[PDB]
């Protein structure tokens, strides 16, 4: 059927030039919009009419027509703008709208070392059967970072789960959350619990640690 | 003013029929702004178009060609409302769904708050909130930080926020994880001055709408 | 049967 077609992604560095291409074969008509993607919430309107800006959106943001293939010219991009960026048209008799893929913005930016916590376990889920050890790594970007579970001087694996933060927009850093899951019996034996942290933006690995019952 | 308010999370069993409502409020659903659109997002299909409908003249309806045959947009101009109503659902339909307003000729502008969908077979479970309190003989340095972990529960849309919403600055929110439980575990942090660790309070509430669960949590050492 | 208006 009618297919709107973009690239899956693009790479660029701050206070430099990107160019987010869709390539249509209706769009010799039509007109053309694009759109935003944050993770977490609603899309943003970008562009419209092809070139017009809608209000609130920082003059960076542009965008030519050039017939069927249009494009998304983004200058001195900041990074805040890493996003998903999406191309919307509509069918010729324009009776159906239709979407593309999606490219997703990366601004490879600064890198920030983790402010690394650790969490016990609260009581209250030792009345329950279970325990759950948290570390947690705070604006870094890199996204690649290693977290080392260590119990009695013994790491494990398959134990834990771990999950990110995309864009706060107050840095757009990203923090992690590293949970390790464990019975109630094996966590009152064993006394050290312990994340080893290693990311780019380290001299070397940080461990954040604690003793039961302190 | 123009506004857009959906409805709650969903659970719909993976054989029967999803049912969603968007409210407008600052225009008629009836004006020749003619988009009054619904869009979903999958984690890997991306954003997908489902369906139009356009204004009293006549109120035409056309459907996207990948969904046509199970989709339906009803308006109600009793209301000021336009519902989706989408038939023989599939585990592949479990997205975010949300509905949007076009000015006509020139946007999408308006887009409503979005609807987390969840198709499966398994019954509703509240969630359990701990606390993950501040150390108190070790922090310092890069400021203190402390949490509150919601595990087991299903389906998976729950909301936090701090302080009744007071804090909204340091807050990180991190993506829930289903576990090998078959249940989903969140965890929200804040960072805060060490100093303030006595002198002002800190509570998370949690809202597990699909459980009708809301619940408080003050964090100390 | 005509769609809102075109380019």
């Amino acid at each position: 059927s009618y297919v709107l077609t973009q690239p899956a992604s693009a790479s660029v560095s701050p206070g430099q030039t990107a160019r987010i291409t869709c390539s249509g074969d209706a769009l010799p008509k039509q007109y053309a919009y694009w759109y935003q993607q944050k993770p977490g919430q609603a899309p943003v309107l970008v562009i419209f009419k092809d070139s017009e800006r809608p209000s609130g959106v920082p003059e960076r943001f542009s965008g030519s027509s050039s017939g069927t293939t249009v494009t998304l010219t983004i200058s001195g991009a900041q990074a805040e703008d890493e996003a998903d960026y999406y191309c919307q048209s509509v069918d010729n008799s324009g009776f159906y709208q239709v979407f593309g893929g999606g490219t997703q913005l990366t601004v490879l930016r600064t890198v920030a070392a983790p402010s690394v916590f650790i969490f016990p376990p609260s009581d209250s889920q030792l009345k329950s059967g279970t325990a759950s050890v948290v570390c947690l790594l705070n604006n870094f970007y890199p996204r690649e970072a290693k977290v080392q579970w260590k119990v009695d001087n013994a790491l494990q694996s398959g134990n834990s789960q771990e999950s990110v933060t995309e864009q706060d927009s107050k840095d757009s850093t990203y923090s992690l959350s590293s949970t390790l899951t464990l019975s109630k019996a094996d966590y009152e034996k064993h006394k050290v619990y312990a994340c080893e942290v290693t990311h780019q933006g380290l001299s070397s690995p940080v461990t954040k640690s604690f003793n039961r019952g302190e | 003013q123009v506004q857009l308010q959906q409805s709650g999370p969903v659970l719909v069993k993976p054989s029967q029929t999803l049912s969603l409502t968007c409210a407008i409020s600052g225009d008629s659903i009836s004006s020749d702004t003619t988009a009054w659109s619904w869009i979903r997002r999958s984690p890997s299909r991306g954003l997908e178009w489902l369906g139009w409908t356009y204004y009293r003249s006549k109120w035409f309806n056309y459907y996207a060609v990948s969904v046509k045959g199970r989709v339906t947009i009803n308006p109600d101009t009793s209301k000021n409302q336009f519902s989706l109503q989408l038939s023989s659902v599939t585990p592949e339909d479990t997205a975010v769904y949300y509905c949007a307003r076009g000015n006509g000729n020139g946007g999408m502008d308006v887009w409503g708050q979005g609807t987390t969908v969840t198709v499966s077979s398994a019954s509703t479970k509240g969630p359990s909130v701990f606390p993950l309190a501040p150390s108190s003989k070790s922090t310092s340095g890069g400021t203190a930080a402390l949490g509150c972990l919601v595990k087991d529960y299903f389906p998976e849309p729950v909301t936090v926020s701090w302080n009744s919403g007071a804090l909204t600055s340091g807050v990180h929110t991190f993506p829930a994880v289903l576990q090998s439980s078959g249940l989903y575990s969140l965890s929200s942090v804040v960072t805060v001055p060490s100093s303030s660790l006595g002198t002002q309070t800190y509570i998370c509430n949690v809202n597990h709408k699909p459980s009708n669960t809301k619940v408080d949590k003050k964090v100390e050492p | 049967p005509n769609p809102p208006k075109p380019m």
